[PDB]
RNA sequence: AUGUGGACCCGCCCCUUGGGGUGUGUCCAAAGGGCUUUGCCCGCUUCCGGAUGGGCCCGCGUCCCAUCAGCUAGUUGGUGGGGUAAUGGCCCACCAAGGCGACGACGGGUAGCCGGUCUGAGAGGAUGGCCGGCCACAGGGGCACUGAGACACGGGCCCCACUCCUACGGGAGGCAGCAGUUAGGAAUCUUCCGCAAUGGGCGCAAGCCUGACGGAGCGACGCCGCUUGGAGGAAGAAGCCCUUCGGGGUGUAAACUCCUGAACCCGGGACGAAACCCCCGACGAGGGGACUGACGGUACCGGGGUAAUAGCGCCGGCCAACUCCGUGCCAGCAGCCGCGGUAAUACGGAGGGCGCGAGCGUUACCCGGAUUCACUGGGCGUAAAGGGCGUGUAGGCGGCCUGGGGCGUCCCAUGUGAA
């Protein structure tokens, strides 16, 4: 089967990202559009759209690089270095709202899910709540 | 606070007395993997009311035997004789284990 | 040598020896009474059940039981005797008998 | 201990000029004048490019024999620093200048902090109208430094302060040199030193 | 029973107790109840006798016992206003 | 290791080996002298280096290098005995404390004094 | 006898495990002493309440070995009774046939646990010594007595071992209380002062006891403060340095240039001690000088006054610091790599230098560095490491959508987290 949904969309990206495709499809979930909504408004891509393939839900997510560098090697710097899934099945983890990490001293940023909703944590230490760690995205 | 659990009658073998199976899950110290556990509570059954199989709350009482401190305080859902039948086997799959083969 | 309390040990012994006897004095008279009950000697049972009683709070009254001691002797007496005169027998005397 | 033995052979070990001799090593004989090279039957032969640990070493025996202090002393006191709140470098310095045995020696009452131990241990200086015999005790600020109404009339006194006369001390001092009372107005900041020592090593050598 | 005392607390040849609510049984130093104050026998300091005196009026209400030495400090801070 | 194995199974630590079986762990044993022979070293040496069995007070039988120049150290001297793996004879985890009991202290050495066990210098 | 009241059996109601009220019956109290003598003091009996101290029960946490896998007969439960302050297979008769275990039972090994301590950036690792809390023991085993409390260290009985007395029948002992002796050991202190202070027992009090304690003694064992202050040349009966009996350094560094003044001497001399008690007011009233100091004539203050201990390790690289001579795989060095075979900065001396300094080195043990048990934070084609392959039990893990609960998770308040 697949056993990790938000891993494996955050790797499809991740993918993506390397060859520099235009968009990218990932099986669509209510969980993980809320979470491309926090990559949208945090800046990390330009956005996504629930496209249907092969009469199946997916979400197009058009991905955002960096501009044509020079000298040898012309390809574009990403706009996302780094993604990693952190509250993984079998390692749940969650943080209390004084534990929450400051990413790469907040040039980046950390969406985690709470009784709130998801958010960042620039967001969740606004609200004052914690939970599960979902990821950084520095 | 008298402390109250909740479980499953997985014996019914004694008098006025019934095997009560505690689960509780909670985070590993290093790991922080949430784990499962189980303890296993003798309850006190004063009409042998409760049968094999059903969920109650068991609550901290007057000793009553040797390893015997809760009484039943009320039945939660009735028979459900698939958490037995989970404890029944695990209990089996010793009859391997020993020095020769067994039940799988 | 001699530390003059071992004079704590002569009187252990002589207060040992006044408890003894007050426990016996209680035990052979709860017997007594019990057998008398036994029976349906009413009259005589209740008698010697009340000065039975008796004896076991005034021994109650120095060290030798204090406390509930003596309220459980009390609650193994009087119980075990009514039941024995219910076994076919009508309190005469009723002395310490509330019925 | 408080070595105590030749002192214009550091002058020259550390290659920095060191007034250990106060009043000598200002004429041109600090042994550093006119013969700068180290001690030894090598002093002069070619100097190999240091290792990183001499470098940050040379940087500490120099600054730490600049005001005479045991190795017990100095390192007690830069984990004092460490722990402190604020710079870990400077913090330092402005507790080795917070000595009474180098306030007296700022304040122009002995010429050498050598000398200026040797009057506190005396018993000739006073902090605040009380005596105190104690090289390490450690001034603060709105303490009142004096000279003892024993020795006001010694020899070595009517010679020191005579010529601190004109001169001018550091702007966290403020010395009287009428009735011999300075006082400690503030604890020196970085700048406010002229120590030939870069603390950043010296940071760094412990930082090992 | 349970008393008021004091618990030496100082240095070597540097004395300061600690008035105390304790069950006289127990070691000098050891475990106590309650703190209601601190005396510095040499008045090194202005403020060498400080006294709870709230409160050992509690322990004074449910039949604590002082022993002479606390019993001055506690009418030095006037727990009992004879007046 | 999985995260489920690591919770099943676990990590597992290290044993200290100690390399000096001085017993109970003191820092010196004392033991009586028998056999000082002497043994020659290996790969890459050659001497005639002094080596000492001891018989422990550890009920111990042990080899146990002789420091210094010469020394006294006769069928049934007694000695005391430190830590110090020789490298070059094997077996020999020990050394010989120079200065105590009938090891009497090197003579005529004016350098590393305090090991050895040379009193002062009269030269004062 | 008296019954304010309390205990017991039946009940009656409230409560809900044995909590509180209530009726009949029964049962249960007591101690005297002193007086500045008929009214004060300290006692005495029953009952309720407080405070302190403690018993028992439960959840959770608490080292290693699976080359320990099955364990259990009072063993698990029941009724009844015994025992206790009180629950309970704690104990006993009778009944049922249960209980525990891979989430490690049973066995073995090791060990008092903790507040803390050491280390580490942290997670973690190591530890439990002083001080404080709890437990356990008092030559080894067992048992009860007395009592509010003990299974009782300086109490009792019995058995076992050791020592001592012995008229040979029988007796006496117990420093793991302060000191001290002895043995063992690499190694661990004075048979000291004192009841002045604090604390404890008893006493109406005066007081008494207190190797609890407050002090002093010994030991660089530890920490912290402090002194040795510093301006000058160099003839080897076997013993002053650097190109061959030869080339500068030690080195502003002195056996003596002034200054100050550790030790030492002389005199003053304490805080810690105000209560208990006496005295007026009522036997706690701002009066007690009633009196009290072991430390100790010490700390500390003032006068006099001497130039007045330096040692230990290291100098091939890691690692700050180099030359001469002697020695020739010898004597020896050595933490690891290594040096010594005639030209040695590595051995041994010397001169010089570097590090620390009343200490400096060695050994031992713990953490570190070690991301080398890797949660943070490692690996397995060839470096160590994929099970010879499957089937599948327990376990771990689980696609999209909606709704309920709120166990996990999160937030606020709160109690606790003693010193
Ligand atoms: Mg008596
Ligand atoms: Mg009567
Ligand atoms: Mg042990
Ligand atoms: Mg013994
Ligand atoms: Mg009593
Ligand atoms: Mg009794
Ligand atoms: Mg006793
Ligand atoms: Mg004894
Ligand atoms: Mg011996
Ligand atoms: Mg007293
Ligand atoms: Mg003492
Ligand atoms: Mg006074
Ligand atoms: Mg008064
Ligand atoms: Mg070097
Ligand atoms: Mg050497
Ligand atoms: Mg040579
Ligand atoms: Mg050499
Ligand atoms: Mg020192
Ligand atoms: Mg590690
Ligand atoms: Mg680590
Ligand atoms: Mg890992
Ligand atoms: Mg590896
Ligand atoms: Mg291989
Ligand atoms: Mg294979
Ligand atoms: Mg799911
Ligand atoms: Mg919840
Ligand atoms: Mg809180
Ligand atoms: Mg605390």
């Amino acid at each position: 089967m697949l056993t990790d949904p938000i891993a494996d969309m955050l790797t499809r990206i991740r993918n993506a990202t390397r060859v520099y495709k235009e968009s990218t499809d990932v099986p669509a979930s209510r969980f993980k559009e809320e979470i491309l909504r926090i990559l949208a408004r945090e800046g990390f891509i330009k956005g996504y759209e629930r496209v249907d393939v092969d009469g199946k839900p997916y979400l197009r997510v058009y991905l955002k690089y960096g501009p044509r560098r020079q000298g040898p090697d012309p390809r574009p710097e990403q706009v996302i270095h780094h993604i990693r899934r952190i509250s993984k099945p079998g390692r749940r983890v969650y943080v209390g709202v004084k534990e929450i990490p400051r990413v790469r001293r907040g040039l980046g940023i950390a969406i985690l899910s709470t009784s709130k909703g998801v958010l960042t944590d620039r967001e969740a230490r606004k609200l004052g709540v914690g939970g599960e760690l979902i990821c950084e995205v520095w | 606070p008298k402390k109250v659990l909740t479980g499953v009658v997985v014996s019914d073998k004694m008098q006025k007395t019934v095997t009560v199976l505690v689960e509780r899950q909670f985070p590993h110290p290093l790991y922080g993997k949430v784990i499962k556990r189980s303890k296993k509570y003798l309850a006190h059954d004063p009409e042998e009311k409760y049968k094999l199989g059903d969920v109650v709350e068991i609550i901290e009482s007057r000793p009553i035997s040797k390893r015997k401190r809760f009484r039943v305080l009320r039945l939660v859902e009735s028979g459900r004789m698939d958490l037995v039948e989970k404890y029944l086997i695990r209990r089996q799959n010793y009859q391997s284990l020993s020095k020769r083969g067994g039940k799988a | 040598r001699n530390l003059s309390a071992l004079k704590r040990h002569r009187q252990s012994l002589k207060r040992r020896l006044r408890n003894k006897a007050k426990k016996s004095a209680i035990k052979t008279l709860s017997k007594k009474a019990i057998q008398l009950a036994q029976e349906g000697k009413a009259e005589e049972a209740l008698k010697i059940m009340r000065k039975a009683e008796s004896l076991i709070d005034k021994a109650a009254k120095g060290s030798t039981l204090h406390k509930n001691a003596a309220a459980r002797r009390k609650s193994r007496l009087m119980r075990k005797v009514r039941q024995l005169l219910e076994a076919a027998g009508a309190p005469l005397i009723g002395g310490g008998l509330s019925a | 201990g408080r070595y105590i033995g030749p002192v214009c052979r550091l002058c020259r070990r550390e290659g920095v000029k060191l007034y250990l001799k106060g009043e000598r090593c200002y004429s041109p004989k600090c042994a550093m004048e006119r013969r700068p090279y180290p001690p030894g039957q090598h002093g002069q032969k070619r100097a190999r490019r240091p290792s990183d640990y001499a470098v940050r070493l040379r940087e500490k025996q120099k600054l730490r024999r600049i005001y005479g202090i045991s190795e017990r002393q100095f390192r007690n006191l830069f984990e004092e620093a460490s722990k402190k709140k604020g710079v870990t470098g400077s913090v330092f310095l402005g507790l080795l200048e917070s000595r009474l045995d180098n306030v007296v020696y700022r304040l122009g009452f002995a010429v050498s902090r050598r000398q200026a131990r040797q009057l506190v241990r005396h018993g000739h200086i006073t902090v605040n109208g009380r005596r105190v015999d104690l090289p390490s005790y450690r001034v603060r600020p709105g303490d009142e430094i004096a000279v003892a109404e024993k020795s006001r009339n010694l020899e070595l006194i009517r010679q020191n302060l005579e010529a601190m006369k004109g001169r001018k001390v550091g702007p966290w001092l403020s010395l009287d040199v009428e009735g011999m009372k300075g006082k400690f107005l503030r604890l020196p900041d970085r700048e406010d030193l002229a120590l030939p020592v870069n603390e950043q090593l010296v940071i760094e050598f412990y930082s090992r | 029973m349970v008393k008021i005392r004091l618990a030496r607390f100082g240095s070597k040849h540097n004395p300061h107790y600690r008035i105390v609510v304790t069950d006289a049984r127990r070691k000098r130093d050891g475990k106590y109840i309650e703190k209601i104050g601190y005396y510095d026998p040499r008045k090194t300091t202005p403020d060498w006798l400080k006294v709870d005196v709230e409160r050992a009026r509690y322990w004074l209400s449910v039949g604590a016992q002082p022993t002479d030495t606390a019993r001055r400090l506690l009418r030095q801070a006037g727990v009992f206003r004879q007046e | 290791p999985t995260i489920n194995q690591l919770v099943r199974k676990g990590r597992e630590k290290v044993r200290k080996k100690s390399k000096v079986p001085a017993l109970k762990g003191a820092p010196f044993r004392r033991g009586v002298c028998t056999v000082v022979r002497t043994v020659t070293p290996k790969k890459p040496n050659s001497a005639l280096r002094k080596v000492a069995k001891v018989r422990l007070t550890s009920g111990y039988e042990v080899t146990a290098y002789i420091p210094g120049e010469g020394h006294n150290l006769q069928e049934h001297s007694v000695v005391l005995i430190r830590g110090g793996r020789v490298k070059d004879l094997p077996g020999v985890r020990y050394h010989i404390v120079r200065g105590v009991y009938d090891a009497a202290g090197v003579k005529d050495r004016k350098k590393s004094r305090s090991k050895y066990g040379t009193k002062k210098p009269k030269e004062a």
